[PDB]
C-alpha cells in the first residue's frame, strides 16, 4: 500500500522534473512586455478621464 | 434616472427591506461552536455542519457542531468568529488522551480569529472520572508530574458529597484549563469550566449562564466601560 | 406563465366594471403589472400600471380617476377598477408583466385578453400600416419618436411587439438592440434615438401580423399604430 | 521498496531543484529596474455596495464588468449592480456557512458554496422571473473554498479535502478530479484559456493542473505558510499566489520558479485575496491589516494602500475591463474603487 | 474683575478643551453610525456630541459677553439667539445624557434581551424625545417672551421668569436627574453583584459609571439649584453665571468619559 502510495508520489515528481524550462530572463522579459504592450489600456495604472468613467 | 431605472432602484428597495427583515430575525438566536474530540461526547451535552438548536429562558441557541472536515480546526474556524461561546466538550475520564485535548485548548484559545470569543469548556464524563480516581489502578500522578504536589487549593467549593480525592482531580484538571485560559487574552475573552455528568440536564441552563455573561461583558465594551 | 384575464362583457356606458388577471406559472409578487388596451381595429394603448409591492402607480391621461389598478399578491390576481366607462373603453384589455432589473425584459409575457364593450406624451410614428410581403425576403419596420429615447443612462428604452392575428402580443425586442428568448434570430432591431428599424431576415406565415414599437422612457408609454404585414 | 521510494523522491526533488537553479539565468527585479516607476496608485471609493448584515468571503465580477455578485454569512448571494448601486437579485442560500461565490462567464448562473460541502448552482435567467436552484453538486468530503466556472456546463470547485473536482452542471457528477495537495485547497485561478488552472493549499505549495487531461502539470513550493488566495496572470503564463506570511510570490509557468517577492517590513498580516489590473502591472492585494495594498507586479514597491475599511479584506477583484476594483471586507461592506485622473 | 476674569478663563479653557475633542468624538461616533447595525446608545452618543458641539459654538459669544461686562453687546437679535441656543444644549445634554443612562442600565440589568431587541430606532426616539424636550420648551419661552444679554430683569418680568425657570428645573431636571441616579445606582449595584468568572475589568467599569454619575450632578446640578434658589429669594441669583461654567463643563467632559476612556 505505502509502495503504491510513494510510487505516485515519484511517477509525479518523474512527470514534473521532465517538463520543458525556458531561462528566467525570457520569462521576465516576455512578462515586462507583456505590461509595457497594455499599458493604456489600463484603467488603473492609467487612470481613465472622468467623462469616461462609469464610476464618476 | 429613467422610468425603468427609477423601477429597478424600487426594486433594489424592496430587496434592501426584505433583508432588513431577515436580519431582523436572524438576530435573535444566538449562535454557538461545539468542538471536541471523538471520545468527548460533545453531541449528548443538551440532551459537514450538524446544527442543533435549543431554547432556554425564551432565548434561541444554535449549536454548529462542524462534523465531515476532519482534521485540526483551523481555515474553516474564522466563519465562526461572531459566535456568542464556544463549547469545548473535554473528556476529562481519559488521562491517556488528555493532553492531547489541552493542546488542542491551547490551540483554539490562542487563535488569531477566537481572541474575542468565550470558551465554555465542559469536563465531560465525570462520573467515569470518579470511578477512576476511586479504583486507584489509573493515578494521574503517571501522566501529570505535577500531580504529585498538588493539593486541593483552600477556601474551595466541594458542593457535591465526593471523596477529596475526586475533587482534587476535577480541581487539577480544571486549574489546568484555567491556566491554558489565562496565559493569554488580557480579559479580552475568558473561559467558564463546567463539570458534566453525561447525565445532567442542566447543560442548557450554564450554557444559557455563560451566554448571558458574555453577552453582558459585550454591552460592558460596547459603552467604552470596559 | 399564463396569464387568464376574465370579467369583461357588455357594460352600459357610464357604469362600473371591474378586470380581473389570474396569474400563474410565475413569481407575480415581483414582477410589476401593466394593463393594455386596443380597441377593434386600432392599436394598442397603455392603461394603467402597478409595481411590485405596489409602490408606484401610474395611469393614463384618458383614465385617470374613472380607473384604478390594484394586485392581490397572495392571491395572484391584478384588477382594474373601471368606473365611467365611456364608449372609448370598448377595447380587449391585456395584462402584460414587466420585472424592472438591470438587463430585464420588461413587457415579456401579454395575457390573453378581455374585451369590455360600452355599449407632454412621446408620439411614436410606424408611418406604413400595410406591408405586402411574400416568404423569403427580408421586411424592415421602422418607428420614429418625438424625443430622442437614448437616456444618459446609454440605452435606447423602445420595444418592439408583434401580434399575429387573433393572438395577444409577443416582444420580440427590449431596449432596441435586445431580442426577447422564445424569439426567432432573423428578427433584429437597428436603433437611432429618434429613428428605430425592426429588420425580419427571412419571412415566415408565423411572422405575417401586426408589428408595435413602444418607449418605456416617460411614464406615458405609448404605441405606434403599428405596420400589418400582408403575405 | 519504501526506502528506495522515499529516496528516489528526495534526488527527483534535488534534480528539480537543480534544474531551477540552472533555469535562473538572472532575476525580473534585476532585468525590471530600468522601467520607470508607476508612480503613486491614488484610488477613491466610488460606490460603496452596503446591505450586507455580516462578513463577505467572497464576490466576483460578471464577464460585463457591471454585475458582481457577493456572499456572507447573513444567508444571501446578492447580485449587485455596480453602476447604480443596486440589488438586482438576492438569492437565500439554504446554509449560511458560505465562503466562495462565482458568476457564469455567460452571466446566466452563479454558484455558491463553503462549510455544507455542496456546490449550488442558481439559474438566474428564469422564466418564472425568481433565482432557483438548478444543481447541488455534491461529492466532496471537505468545505468548499472556491468555484469557477469554465462555461454555462462545466465549473471547477476546490475543498478542504486536499482535492479538487472538474463537474458536469448538468450531469451533477465529477467529470474529474485533481489529486496531489497534502492541505486543505484555499483557492483556485482559471487561465484565460480555462484549460489550465491553479490551487493553493494549505501545505504552502500552489499546483498547475490541467483541466482535460486531470494530472499536475507543475508545482510551485515557495511559501512558508497556507496559501489564502491565488490569482493568474493576464497572458496566463503566470500568477501570483498571498500566503499567511504576509508575502506574496510571482510564480512562472515557464521557468517553474517565483520571480519576485512582494513583502514589506510593516506588513505581518496575511494576504486574503490576490488580482491583478488589466495589464498586468499592478497587482492588488486584500491583508488582514483592515488594508488593501497595491503592488507594482515588476519591481514590488506599493504603489498604494486602499484603506477604507473598517475590518479584515476577504475578497477582491478587477473588473474584465480593468475600470474598477471592488473589495469586501469583514465589516459587511463591498466598496468599487476607481483611479482619479 | 476678578470674577469676570476667572469666568472668561474657564469659558476659554473649556473650549479649548472640548472643540478638538468634541471633533474627534463627532467623527468616531458618525463612523459608528454608518457601521452596520448600530446600538441606541450610539445615535444617543452621537445627538450628545451634537449637542455639546453647539454649545461650544456660541462659547465665544458667553466669552465676549464676560469680557465686555454686558457693558458692549452685539444687537438684540444675536444676543437672543445665542442665549437660547446655550440653555437650549444644555437641556439638551442633560437629557441625552438621561437616556444613555437608561440605555447603560438595560444594557446590564437585561443583557441577553438588550443584545437581541436592541433596535437604532430606540436611540433615534430618545434623541428626537430629549430634542424637543430641550428645544421646544426654549422656543416656546421665546416665544412669550416676544409675544446685558438676559442678565437684568425688572421686578414686572421676575414674576414671569422665576416660574419658568422653576418649571424648566422641575422638568427638564428633576426627571433626567431621577432617571439617572437611578439607573447609574442600579447599573453600579448589578455590576458589583456579578461574580465575573475572571478579572475583565469590571470595576474600572463602576468607578466610570460613578464617575459619569458625579460629572452629571456637578455639572448640571447647581445650575439648576439655582433656579429654586432665585424663586426663593425673589430674585435672579448671582452665581448663574458661574454655575452656567459649570454646565458648558459638561460638553468638554462628555468625550473624555464616553469616547477617550477608550
Ligand atoms: C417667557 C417670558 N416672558 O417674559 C420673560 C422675561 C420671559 C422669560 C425669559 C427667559 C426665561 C428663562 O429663564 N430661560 C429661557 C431663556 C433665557 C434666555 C434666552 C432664551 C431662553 Cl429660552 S431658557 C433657559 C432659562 C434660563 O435663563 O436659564 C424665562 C422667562
Ligand atoms: C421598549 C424599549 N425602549 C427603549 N428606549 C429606551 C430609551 C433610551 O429611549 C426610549 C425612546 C425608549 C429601549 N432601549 C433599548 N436598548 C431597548 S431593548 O430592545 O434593547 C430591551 C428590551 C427589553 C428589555 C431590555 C432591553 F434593553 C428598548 N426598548
Ligand atoms: C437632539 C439633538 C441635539 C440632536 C438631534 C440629532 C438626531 C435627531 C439625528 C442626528 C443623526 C441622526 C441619525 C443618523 C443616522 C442614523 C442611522 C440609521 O440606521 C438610523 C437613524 C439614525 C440613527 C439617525 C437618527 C436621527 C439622528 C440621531
Ligand atoms: C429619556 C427617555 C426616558 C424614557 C424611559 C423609557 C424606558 C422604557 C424601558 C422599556 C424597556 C423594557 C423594560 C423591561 C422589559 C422586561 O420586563 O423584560
Amino acid at each position: 500500500a505505502s509502495i503504491a502510495q510513494a510510487r505516485k508520489l515519484v511517477e509525479q515528481l518523474k512527470m514534473e522534473a521532465n517538463i520543458d524550462r525556458i531561462k528566467v530572463s525570457k520569462a521576465a522579459a516576455d512578462l515586462m512586455a507583456y505590461c509595457e504592450a497594455h499599458a493604456k489600456e489600463d484603467p488603473l495604472l492609467t487612470p481613465v478621464p472622468a467623462s469616461e468613467n462609469p464610476f464618476r | 434616472v429613467s422610468a425603468e431605472d427609477k423601477a429597478a432602484a424600487e426594486r433594489s428597495k424592496m430587496i434592501d427591506k426584505n433583508l432588513r427583515e431577515d436580519g431582523e430575525k436572524a438576530r435573535r438566536t444566538l449562535r454557538l461552536l461545539l468542538l471536541g474530540a471523538d471520545n468527548s461526547g460533545k453531541s449528548t451535552i443538551v440532551k459537514g455542519i450538524f446544527e442543533t438548536k435549543f431554547q432556554v429562558d425564551k432565548v434561541n441557541f444554535h449549536m454548529f457542531d462542524v462534523g465531515g472536515q476532519r482534521d485540526e480546526r483551523r481555515k474553516w474556524i474564522q466563519c465562526f468568529n461572531d459566535v456568542t461561546a464556544i463549547i469545548f466538550v473535554v473528556d476529562s475520564s481519559d488521562y491517556n488522551r488528555l493532553q492531547e485535548a489541552l493542546n488542542d485548548f491551547k490551540s483554539i484559545w490562542n487563535n488569531r480569529w477566537l481572541r474575542t470569543i468565550s470558551v465554555i469548556l465542559f469536563l465531560n464524563k465525570q462520573d467515569l472520572l470518579a470511578e477512576k480516581v476511586l479504583a486507584g489502578k489509573s493515578k494521574i500522578e503517571d501522566y501529570f508530574p505535577e500531580f504529585a504536589r498538588y493539593t486541593t487549593p483552600e477556601d474551595a467549593t466541594p458542593e457535591p458529597g465526593e471523596d477529596p480525592r475526586v475533587t482534587r482531580a476535577k480541581y487539577f484538571i480544571r486549574k489546568e484549563f484555567v491556566d491554558i485560559s489565562t496565559a493569554s487574552g488580557d480579559g479580552r475573552h475568558i473561559c467558564y469550566p463546567h463539570f458534566t455528568c453525561a447525565v445532567d440536564t442542566e447543560n442548557a441552563r450554564r450554557i444559557f449562564n455563560d451566554c448571558k455573561d458574555i453577552i453582558l461583558q459585550m454591552n460592558l465594551r460596547e459603552y467604552n466601560l470596559v | 406563465v399564463q396569464l387568464v384575464e376574465s370579467g369583461g362583457g357588455l357594460v352600459q356606458p357610464g357604469g362600473s366594471r371591474k378586470l380581473s388577471c389570474s396569474a400563474s406559472g410565475f413569481a407575480f409578487s415581483s414582477f410589476g403589472m401593466h394593463w393594455v388596451r386596443q380597441a377593434p381595429e386600432k392599436g394598442l394603448e397603455w392603461v394603467a400600471y402597478i409595481s411590485s409591492g405596489s409602490g408606484t402607480i401610474y395611469y393614463a391621461d384618458t383614465v385617470k380617476g374613472r380607473f384604478t389598478i390594484s394586485r392581490d399578491d397572495p392571491k395572484n390576481t391584478l384588477f382594474l377598477q373601471m368606473t365611467s366607462l365611456r364608449s372609448e373603453d370598448t377595447a380587449m384589455y391585456y395584462c402584460v408583466r414587466s420585472i424592472y432589473y438591470y438587463g430585464s425584459s420588461p413587457f415579456d409575457f401579454w395575457g390573453q385578453g378581455t374585451t369590455l364593450t360600452v355599449s407632454a406624451d412621446i408620439v411614436m410614428t410606424q408611418a406604413t400600416s400595410s406591408v405586402p410581403v411574400t416568404p423569403g425576403e427580408s421586411v424592415s419596420i421602422s418607428c420614429r419618436s418625438s424625443k430622442s429615447l437614448l437616456h444618459s443612462n446609454g440605452n435606447t428604452y423602445l420595444y418592439w411587439f408583434l401580434q399575429r392575428p387573433g393572438q395577444s402580443p409577443q416582444l420580440l425586442i427590449y431596449r432596441m438592440s435586445n431580442l426577447a428568448s422564445g424569439v426567432p434570430d432573423r428578427f433584429s432591431g437597428s436603433g437611432s434615438g429618434t429613428a428605430f428599424t425592426l429588420t425580419i431576415s427571412r419571412l415566415e406565415a408565423e411572422d405575417v401580423g401586426v408589428y408595435y414599437c413602444m418607449q418605456h422612457l416617460e411614464y406615458p408609454l405609448t404605441f405606434g399604430a403599428g405596420t400589418k404585414l400582408e403575405l | 521498496e519504501l526506502d528506495q521510494l522515499r529516496q528516489e523522491a528526495e534526488q527527483l526533488k534535488n534534480q528539480i531543484r537543480d534544474a531551477r537553479k540552472a533555469c535562473a539565468d538572472a532575476t525580473l527585479s534585476q532585468i525590471t529596474n530600468n522601467i520607470d516607476p508607476v508612480g503613486r496608485i491614488q484610488m477613491r471609493t466610488r460606490r460603496t455596495l452596503r446591505g450586507h448584515l455580516a462578513k463577505i468571503y467572497a464576490m466576483h465580477w460578471g464577464t460585463d464588468s457591471r454585475l458582481l455578485v457577493s456572499a456572507s454569512q447573513d444567508g444571501k448571494l446578492i447580485i449587485w449592480d455596480s453602476y447604480t448601486t443596486n440589488k438586482v437579485h438576492a438569492i437565500p442560500l439554504r446554509s449560511s456557512w458560505v465562503m466562495t461565490c462565482a458568476y457564469a462567464p455567460s452571466g446566466n448562473y452563479v454558484a455558491c458554496g463553503g462549510l455544507d460541502n455542496i456546490c449550488s448552482i442558481y439559474n438566474l435567467k428564469t422564466r418564472e422571473g425568481n433565482v432557483r436552484v438548478s444543481r447541488e453538486l455534491a461529492g466532496h468530503t471537505g468545505y468548499l473554498s472556491c468555484c469557477r466556472f469554465l462555461d454555462d456546463n462545466q465549473i471547477v470547485t476546490s475543498s478542504g479535502d486536499t482535492t479538487c473536482a472538474l463537474w458536469d452542471i448538468e450531469t451533477g457528477q465529477q467529470t474529474t478530479t485533481f489529486t496531489g495537495h497534502t492541505g486543505d485547497v484555499m483557492s483556485l485561478s482559471l487561465a484565460p484559456d480555462t484549460r489550465l488552472f491553479v490551487s493553493g493549499a494549505c501545505d504552502a505549495s500552489a499546483k498547475l493542473w490541467d483541466v482535460r487531461e486531470g494530472m499536475c502539470r507543475q508545482t510551485f513550493t515557495g511559501h512558508e505558510s497556507d496559501i489564502n488566495a491565488i490569482c493568474f496572470f493576464p497572458n496566463g503564463n503566470a500568477f501570483a499566489t498571498g500566503s499567511d506570511d504576509a508575502t506574496c510570490r510571482l510564480f512562472d509557468l515557464r521557468a517553474d520558479q517565483e520571480l519576485m517577492t512582494y513583502s514589506h517590513d510593516n506588513i505581518i498580516c496575511g494576504i486574503t485575496s490576490v488580482s491583478f489590473s488589466k495589464s498586468g502591472r499592478l497587482l492588488l492585494a486584500g491583508y488582514d491589516d483592515f488594508n488593501c495594498n497595491v503592488w507594482d507586479a515588476l519591481k514590488a514597491d506599493r504603489a498604494g494602500v486602499l484603506a477604507g475599511h473598517d475590518n479584515r479584506v476577504s475578497c477582491l477583484g478587477v473588473t474584465d475591463d480593468g475600470m474598477a476594483v471592488a473589495t469586501g471586507s469583514w465589516d459587511s461592506f463591498l466598496k468599487i474603487w476607481n483611479g482619479s485622473s | 474683575d476678578w470674577k469676570s476674569s476667572l469666568i472668561l478663563m474657564a469659558y476659554i479653557i473649556i473650549f479649548l478643551t472640548g472643540l478638538p475633542a468634541n471633533l474627534l468624538a463627532l467623527r468616531a461616533f458618525v463612523g459608528r453610525i454608518r457601521q452596520p447595525q448600530p446600538a441606541p446608545v450610539h445615535i444617543l452618543l452621537l445627538s450628545l456630541t451634537l449637542a455639546d458641539l453647539l454649545l461650544l459654538l456660541l462659547l465665544p459669544f458667553k466669552i465676549i459677553e464676560a469680557a465686555s461686562n454686558f457693558r458692549w453687546y452685539l444687537p438684540k437679535v444675536v444676543c437672543a439667539l445665542t442665549s437660547f441656543g446655550f440653555y437650549s444644549s444644555i437641556y439638551c445634554s442633560t437629557w441625552l445624557l438621561a437616556g444613555i443612562s437608561i440605555e447603560r442600565y438595560l444594557g446590564v440589568a437585561f443583557p441577553v434581551q438588550y443584545k437581541l431587541s436592541r433596535r437604532p430606532l430606540y436611540g433615534v426616539i430618545a434623541a428626537l424625545v430629549a430634542w424637543v424636550m430641550s428645544f421646544g420648551h426654549c422656543t416656546i419661552v421665546i416665544i412669550v417672551q416676544y409675544l446685558t444679554c438676559y442678565e437684568n430683569f425688572t421686578d414686572n418680568q421676575l414674576d414671569v421668569v422665576l416660574p419658568v425657570r422653576l418649571e424648566l428645573c422641575l422638568v427638564l431636571f428633576f426627571i433626567p436627574m431621577a432617571v439617572t441616579i437611578f439607573c447609574y445606582w442600579r447599573f453600579v449595584w448589578i455590576m458589583l453583584s456579578q461574580p465575573l468568572v475572571g478579572a475583565q475589568r469590571r470595576r474600572r467599569a463602576v468607578g466610570l459609571a460613578v464617575v459619569t454619575l458625579l460629572n452629571f450632578l456637578v455639572c448640571f446640578g447647581p445650575y439648576n439649584v439655582s433656579h429654586l434658589v432665585g424663586y426663593h429669594q425673589r430674585k435672579s441669583p448671582w452665581w448663574r453665571s458661574i454655575a452656567v461654567v459649570f454646565s458648558s463643563l459638561n460638553a468638554s467632559l462628555d468625550p473624555l468619559l464616553f469616547y477617550f476612556s477608550s
